[PDB]
RNA sequence: CUUGAGUCUCGUAGAGGGGGGUAGAAUUCCAGGUGUAGCGGUGAAAUGCGUAGAGAUCUGGAGGAAUACCGGUGGCGAAGGCGGCCCCCUGGACGAAGACUGACGCUCAGGUGCGAAAGCGUGGGGAGCAAACAGGAUUAGAUACCCUGGUAGUCCACGCCGUAAACGAUGUCGACUUGGAGGUUGUGCCCUUGAGGCGUGGCUUCCGGAGCUAACGCGUUAAGUCGACCGCCUGGGGAGUAC
């Protein structure tokens, strides 16, 4: 429907719990006939500046053709769960299929 | 008629942009301008400096024949870019031929590093190399009869910045420039470069494959402030300096020449 | 009072009157010293040579507390801002880093107005 | 003289962090297009993407915070 | 916009021949269409000046248009405003 | 503009140093620019007066360096 | 009938608009630590804040407003205007080829809408800034300029107001007439042999030719050469006032 790229950081004391989200999140894309196009676990990850008072935090990039309510359901999920310190839902064009610089 | 069409199209068949052809005849020499005629629109103000030969005195009276340069065109009045640049051409081709056989060989003499790697000098330019490429183990030329006689066994080359390391004595042995702006860095490391434009408050040499560096106004010299940099080194010369400091950043390198 | 060997020196650099603080390296002040405070009023504390002396001053105040090594923290527009750092090297302390701490806005607050004069 | 247009870049990468520190400054600041030479369309994503890595913490906004 | 599905759609409809598109009756429906849509829009958002400027605009177009046929062709354009039920 | 001083440095070097950091930030510029409110009117009329500036300095005057003064 | 006008296809750049989130810096205040006599301010002072512990400095919190760098005689918009980042809804512009419609066009008195700032109404909000106001200076006086404070207001919602040097002091639309140097945004070909080479479109900054102009200047974005429609002027004041 519409390609959408996310990144979200999640706290590094949750850093065991985050496969299962992962999991949670892609579940529900899939649902709704989403496709889920790349999933870049970038895992633990010194800050720039250190948000909510913490140095590090675990970062998870996934990208997603998925309608835009369940996108938006996805968004609700994130501000409401503490874990997740950071999200960065974002459109773009195509499905970007190859992998990412920081991965490579 | 189509005679002065074809007669454009084989002028255009008979010369090429840059100071290739040895076209220019010195039709009048005077000190302390020379000046060519390479079938240009007008005639080039030569310096004498660019046509003198390693000792300082002329080479060439009248109807001798040097290739130029070009692909600049028009500041008011005239036509060039000077001639010795041409010379480079021929030195980069001479340095090139060594691939064909894996060896080129003059003669280098090389002395002291300004900048880590011993200089060598062919004919009449002198070039820059780093430390390594001077001597082809840990010999080192200090010991050697002062500015010795080998050839030059090529070390290390920059390929886009001209820096040569060459290989002196031991004949038996046989975007782009600012990610990693962290080779000429580390505090003092000296350069040959050639200077551009002196803009009165500096003097633009610039040389290592597509910089800037300034020598602005404050070293320059041992004296600070009434010195105007055109009077005291030149214009288009290839000089002593060092980076001093970089900014790989607001890509102001910020070389000196006090040193 | 415990002496310690490494702190901070805050140099508050305003256009009218410099400020020098020496603090440990957490926050706690030793002591402090002023252009006001070492006898310059108006034209005079204004100055870098004012500065210097605050500095100077402050210098002698943090010797019981035994300061060898020292960090800089230079804040604010001023004359007291090169010459302070200067007074307090010539003092004798090592000066370990050397930073600017001017607070810059990212375009925040609007400013008072513009003087007519 | 642009990086971006030799390269031949359809969009520039926020996640591309070392591309973009070159073109930061060392207290943080987006250098400028004179400086640089980046071509005007360029320079624009480029700044965005920097401002995107400043929002997700790969880039600092300034060299001072904490 | 319009999206593409629904242009083609609509085009196909209202236009003789399908690949027409540009018959008056087709950019009218098309029109008609994109003017339907943005009430909803309009409703949520009464202070969109600048968007409501271009509705108003499409909204001119279509009259201009609607006139356009009246006066070659009565019978079609009559047709046309019972399908799209445009008061006048 | 942080530095640190490097071993064996001289002072005077450092602070020399740091002195250039501060220029390349434009920190003190920055400051003075933000002591007191510039009316919108104002910053527009600096910006495109300073253009006007340059551009006069750039062709006015290469032009006239063309003919020799003496 | 297809050259004007429009529709469709694929892209393109954009501070275009509306709505909802969020980020970091800085100011202010609150609580606490450290610490000790000044701070602040100016041309110079004083009012003011300070030993009831200020200023400085560090930690934690609150809240509002604006978005450094990028950033540009850059961009978008009918004008007013629009500037962190993200999403949702949404208007226009331009290019590439084709395909279609077939004069459907231009202009517009009345009419309708949008329309900076200040201002008004009701309800919120209120950090900073600041008309009014107060004190301190300055001064012959100082109902000002400067300083210390400071309330409406600025901010949000929904209404009203309908004006500005709302300016390019230049109505809109179309056609035609020598050039140069740029910027920006497409796009065709070319060995992209390289940041390039040769074109071709859109918008745009500066200089200048003919011509025009009282001159200043304008000059393919006309203030040139023409056509279509509208708006407006008829000496200064009285007056954009009175009724």
């Amino acid at each position: 429907m519409r390609h959408y790229e996310i990144v979200f950081m999640v706290h590094p004391d949750q850093s065991e719990q985050v496969p299962g989200m992962i999991e949670r999140y892609t579940a529900a894309i899939t649902g709704a006939e989403g496709k889920i196009h790349r999933l870049e676990d970038w895992g633990r990850r010194q800050l720039a500046y250190p948000i909510n008072k913490l140095h590090k935090a675990h970062y998870v990039l996934m990208n997603v053709e998925a309608p835009q309510e369940v996108i938006d359901e996805l968004e609700t999920t994130f501000r409401f769960n503490d874990a997740v310190i950071r999200s960065m839902v974002m459109r773009t064009k195509h499905a970007v299929t190859e992998a990412s610089p920081m991965v490579k | 008629e189509s005679f002065a069409q074809l007669f454009e199209e084989s002028l255009k068949e008979i010369e090429t942009r840059p100071g290739s052809i040895v076209r220019g005849v010195v039709v009048a020499i005077d000190k302390d301008v020379v000046l060519v005629d390479a079938g240009l629109k007008s005639e080039s103000a030569i310096p004498a400096e660019q046509f003198k030969n390693a000792q300082g005195e002329l080479e060439i009276q009248v109807g001798d024949e040097v290739d130029v340069a070009l692909d600049a065109v028009e500041d008011g009045f005239g036509e060039t870019l000077l001639s010795r640049e041409k010379a480079k051409r021929h030195e980069a081709w001479i340095t090139l031929e060594k691939a064909y056989e894996d060896a080129e060989t003059v003669t280098g003499v090389i002395n002291g590093k300004v900048k880590g790697g011993f200089t060598v000098e062919l004919n009449g330019i002198r070039a820059f190399l780093p430390g390594s490429l001077v001597d082809v183990r840990p010999v080192r030329d200090t010991l050697h009869l002062e500015g010795k006689e080998l050839e030059f066994k090529v070390i290390k080359l920059d390929q886009k910045r001209n820096n040569v390391v060459v290989s002196r004595r031991a004949v038996i042995e046989s975007e782009d420039p600012w990610v990693a702006i962290a080779k000429r860095y580390p505090e003092g490391t000296k350069l040959t470069g050639r200077v551009t434009n002196l803009t009165d408050y500096g003097c633009f040499v610039e040389i290592e494959e597509g910089v800037e560096g300034l020598v602005h106004v404050s070293e320059m010299d041992w004296t600070n402030k009434n010195i105007h940099p055109s009077k005291v080194v030149n214009v288009g010369d290839v000089v002593e300096v060092m980076v001093l400091d970089i900014d790989e950043e607001r890509r102001r390198i910020s070389l000196g020449l006090k040193q | 009072r415990k002496q310690v060997s490494d702190g901070v020196a805050h140099i508050h650099a305003s256009f009218n009157n410099t400020i020098v603080t020496i603090t440990d390296r957490q926050g706690n002040a030793l002591g402090w010293a002023t252009a006001g405070g070492s006898g310059f009023r108006g034209s005079r504390k204004s100055t870098p040579f004012a500065a210097q002396v605050a500095a100077e001053r402050c210098a002698d105040a943090v010797k019981e507390y035994g300061i060898k090594n020292l960090e800089v923290m230079v804040k604010g527009p001023g004359p007291g801002r090169e010459s302070t750092i200067r007074a307090l090297n010539a003092a004798g302390f090592r000066i370990t880093n050397i930073t600017d701490v001017t607070p810059i806005p990212h375009n925040g607050c609007r400013p008072p107005k513009k003087r007519r004069v | 003289f642009c990086r971006f247009t030799a390269e031949g870049v359809q969009e520039i990468d926020y996640k591309d962090i070392a591309t973009l520190k070159n073109y930061i400054t060392e207290s943080g600041k987006i250098v400028p297009s004179r400086i640089t030479g980046t071509r005007a369309k360029y320079q624009r994503q480029l700044a965005r993407a920097i401002k995107r890595a400043r929002y997700l913490s790969l880039l600092p906004y300034t060299d001072r915070h904490q | 916009s319009l999206s593409t599905e629904a242009t083609a759609k609509i085009v196909s409809e209202f236009g003789r021949d399908a690949n027409d598109t540009g018959s008056t009756e087709v950019q009218v429906a098309l029109l008609t269409a994109q003017i339907n849509h943005l009430q909803g829009h309009f409703a949520e958002h009464k202070k969109d000046h600048h968007s409501r400027r271009g509705l108003l605009r499409m909204v001119s177009q279509r009259r201009k248009l609607l006139d356009y046929l009246k006066r070659k062709d009565v019978a079609r354009y009559t047709q046309l405003i019972e399908r799209l039920g445009l008061r006048r | 503009p942080v530095i640190k001083v490097r071993e064996n440095e001289p002072f005077d070097v450092a602070l020399r140093r740091f002195k250039r950091s501060c220029e390349k930030a434009g920190v003190l510029a920055e400051v003075r620019r933000r002591e007191f409110y510039e009316k919108p009117t104002t910053e527009r009329k600096r910006a495109k007066a300073s253009a006007v500036k340059r551009h006069a300095k750039k062709l006015a005057r290469e032009n006239a360096r063309r003919t020799r003064l003496y």
